[PDB]
């Protein structure tokens, strides 16, 4: 039952924005964090950052500030979200798949994902 | 409103900011490296709460 | 010590130009503000406009903006210019200054502040008829 | 609905209070009044 | 639309225009005989320029919720002229009218 | 500080022996299971507890600063990349 939708890829040009959605329907999500993974073509994983769905407070390295806004969604009834992630300026080399984990415990165990969603410029 | 149309805001002493944000520097490097660089910025996003 | 002292036609027809140069003397326009008044008899003072030193020209809104004025530093010279005269303006025109006063009343980084116009200095100034003959 | 008027004539903050005019109920339920109240910004929306 | 005032010789008069203050002030009273150039005489709420007697005198703007009064401690027989207000407000932004002179008569 | 090392960098082993890789870090670590184009998925974590879901054949333990991934009975379902995750860091795993 606990699953986490993933939104269709999406081509664009250098310069756009992008937008990747994630939704999760079948646990309480405002007791879990929702992290972002990206992973390129020829290379191992690397961090995004994550967003308190109860309060909505993201958090990003250094090498993504300015760029990478994440932005949550509730329902009125509070069952399923919408995480968002919009990219405000897209490079070249920014042409890679995205995730959406779910930390479970304080271990970071990420035992569901998400589809993944390959974007290109 | 009888008056003027005002702001609400807030003040604090800036030389005592400085001062208690300098001890708060000197014992966060305990945790961390002796010659690291520490920032603060403002808040990243959420809701106004 | 500024003097002011201004010349007028005295004579204008219906639906021509019109021309009122004002002659000061005494200091440059460095700090110094122009505005022009008129007073019909029969009613009070009426403000018209003025004119700023950064030749940003702002008018009444009263008069949908009719008239323009400007001023030259290599004639010491500062007149009006109107179109369209409706015969209404028997009156007399008034050559002073104005002073750009800071009123403060909130917090200054907030923009909590509004200026006022004193008019300290006045001329003698002339009066206009607009005649039929 | 609200009928929201600006507060501040001198335009610079202008928008953030609103003169909200609207339709109360009486304590009598077959008549009603035309109240107005100032409301922020955050508590309102188009 | 002007109003008509009569004050005789030995006392005071009290100046007051109408236009009300929707918060802080800073008022402008003037002088106008009738073909006389008009003359400044109270500025900022308490300010008398060069060339004014200590005849006149102006309410200041401390603790909000007064009236504009312009007092005159001298009656003279050459001051036939018109009192004008020029009200500048924070709440009311620009302010393109003089608004309404105040005839002041002398008796006697 | 987190501090990583992988040195099973490729290994090509056969079915049916018992291959173990190992990553020398500090803190809590995970393991995690990912094939070609797909998404990964978690096998064990904090070391040695098993997650329910994962067949009995994997095993880990940790001796002070390294973790060991026990791989025994191979089957051909079982060949993808396999990469030890502290919280913000992840070194590129290895292939079968
Ligand atoms: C958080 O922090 C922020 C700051 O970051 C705080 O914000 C500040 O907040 C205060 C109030 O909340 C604001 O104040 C008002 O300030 C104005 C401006 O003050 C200045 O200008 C005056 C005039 O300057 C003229 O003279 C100078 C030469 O001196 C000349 O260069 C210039 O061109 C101009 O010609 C100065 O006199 C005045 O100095 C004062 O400062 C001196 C030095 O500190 C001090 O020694 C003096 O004793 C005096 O205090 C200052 O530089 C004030 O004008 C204003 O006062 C008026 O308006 C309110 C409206 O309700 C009224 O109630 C007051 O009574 C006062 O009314 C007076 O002034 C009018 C204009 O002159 C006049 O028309 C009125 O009749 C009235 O006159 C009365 O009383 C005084 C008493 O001494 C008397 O001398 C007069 O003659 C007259 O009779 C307010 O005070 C700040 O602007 C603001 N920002 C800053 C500081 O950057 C915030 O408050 C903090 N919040 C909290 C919660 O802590
Ligand atoms: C934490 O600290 C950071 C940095 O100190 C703050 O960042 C800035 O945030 C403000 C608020 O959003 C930004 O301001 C606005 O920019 C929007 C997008 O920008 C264009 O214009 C700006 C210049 O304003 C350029 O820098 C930018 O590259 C874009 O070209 C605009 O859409 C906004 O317009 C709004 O204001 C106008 C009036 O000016 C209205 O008419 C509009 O309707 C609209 O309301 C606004 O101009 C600012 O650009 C950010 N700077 C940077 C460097 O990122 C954070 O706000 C702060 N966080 C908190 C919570 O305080
Ligand atoms: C209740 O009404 C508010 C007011 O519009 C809705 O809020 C917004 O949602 C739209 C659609 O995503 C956004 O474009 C607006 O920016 C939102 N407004 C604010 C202030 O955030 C809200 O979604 C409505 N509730 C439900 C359950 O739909
Ligand atoms: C309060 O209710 C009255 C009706 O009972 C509203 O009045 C009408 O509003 C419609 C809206 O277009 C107009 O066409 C009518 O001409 C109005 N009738 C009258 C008699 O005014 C009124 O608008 C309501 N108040 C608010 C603030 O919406
Ligand atoms: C705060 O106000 C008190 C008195 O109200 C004053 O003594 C103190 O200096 C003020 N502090 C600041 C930072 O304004
Ligand atoms: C804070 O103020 C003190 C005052 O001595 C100054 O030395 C210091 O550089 C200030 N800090 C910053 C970050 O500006
Ligand atoms: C870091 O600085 C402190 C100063 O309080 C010192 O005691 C400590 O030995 C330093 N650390 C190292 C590794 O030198
Ligand atoms: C109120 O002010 C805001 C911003 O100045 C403007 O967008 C809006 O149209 C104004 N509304 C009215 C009714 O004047
Ligand atoms: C982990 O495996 C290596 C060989 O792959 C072995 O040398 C080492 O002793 C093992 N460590 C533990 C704690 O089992
Ligand atoms: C913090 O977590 C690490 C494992 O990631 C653990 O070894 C350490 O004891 C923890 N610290 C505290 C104070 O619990």
């Amino acid at each position: 039952q606990v699953q986490l939708l993933q939104s269709g890829a999406a081509v664009t040009k250098p310069g756009a924005s992008v937008r990747v959605s994630c939704e999760a329907s079948g646990y309480n999500i405002r007791d879990y964090f929702i992290h972002w993974w990206r992973q390129a073509p020829g290379q191992g994983l690397q961090w995004v950052g994550w967003i308190n769905p109860k309060t909505g407070q993201p958090n990003n390295p250094r090498q993504f500030q300015g760029r990478v806004s994440l932005t949550r969604h509730a329902s009125w009834d509070f069952d399923t979200y919408s995480f968002y992630m919009d990219l405000k300026a897209l490079r070249s080399d920014d042409t890679a798949v995205y995730f959406c984990a779910r930390q479970r415990s304080d271990y970071w165990d990420f035992d569901v994902w998400g589809s993944g969603t390959q974007v290109t410029v | 409103i009888i008056g003027d149309i005002r702001q609400a805001h807030c003040n604090v002493s800036k030389a005592t900011w400085n001062e208690t944000l300098g001890k708060v520097v000197k014992q966060l490097r305990k945790h961390f490296g002796n010659n690291t660089i520490i920032r603060f910025a403002n808040s990243s996003g959420g809701d106004l709460e | 010590q500024v003097q002011l002292q201004e010349s007028g036609p005295g004579l204008v027809k219906p639906s021509e130009t019109l021309s009122v140069t004002c002659s000061v003397s005494g200091d440059s326009m460095n700090n110094y503000y122009w505005t022009w008044i008129r007073q019909s008899p029969g009613k009070g003072l009426e403000w018209i406009g003025y004119i700023s030193d950064r030749e940003s020209a702002t008018y009444n809104p009263s008069l949908n903006s009719r008239v323009v004025i400007s001023r030259d530093t290599s004639k010491n010279q500062l007149s009006l210019k109107l179109n369209s005269v409706t015969p209404a303006d028997t009156a007399v025109y008034y050559c002073a200054t104005a002073r750009r006063g800071q009123r403060i009343y909130g917090v200054v980084s907030f923009g909590e502040f509004f200026y006022y116009y004193s008019m300290d200095v006045w001329g003698k100034g002339t009066t206009v008829t607009v005649s039929s003959a | 609905t609200l009928q929201c008027t600006n507060v501040t004539n001198n335009i610079t903050m202008r928008g953030e209070l609103k003169n909200c005019s609207f339709n109360m109920t009486t304590e009598l339920r077959d008549k009603k009044q035309k109240v107005y109240s100032l409301f922020y910004r955050l508590d309102v929306v188009q | 639309y002007v109003r008509p005032l009569s004050v005789a010789l030995g006392e005071t008069a009290r100046i007051s225009c109408g236009r009300q203050a929707l918060g802080s002030r800073a008022v402008q009273w003037y002088q106008h005989r009738p073909g006389q150039a008009p003359i400044l005489l109270i500025y900022n709420n308490q300010d008398r320029p060069s060339g004014i007697p200590e005849r006149f005198s102006g309410t200041p703007d401390i603790n909000f919720g007064t009236r504009a009064t312009l007092t005159i401690s001298g009656v003279e027989a050459g001051d036939e002229a018109d009192y004008y207000c020029h009200m500048w407000d924070s709440r009311s932004g620009f302010s393109w009218s003089f608004g309404g002179a105040t005839r002041l008569t002398v008796l006697g | 500080d987190i501090q990583m090392t992988q040195s099973p960098s490729s290994l090509s082993a056969s079915v049916g022996d018992t291959v173990t890789i190992t990553c020398q870090a500090n803190g809590y670590l995970n393991w995690y299971q990912q094939r070609r184009g797909k998404a990964p998925k978690l096998l064990i974590y904090d070391g040695s507890k098993l997650e329910r879901g994962v067949p009995s054949r994997f095993s880990g333990r940790r001796w002070g600063q390294e973790y060991n991934l026990t791989i025994n009975n191979l089957q051909p379902e079982d060949i993808a990349t396999y990469f030890c995750q502290v919280y913000e860091f992840v070194v590129p795993g290895t292939r079968l």
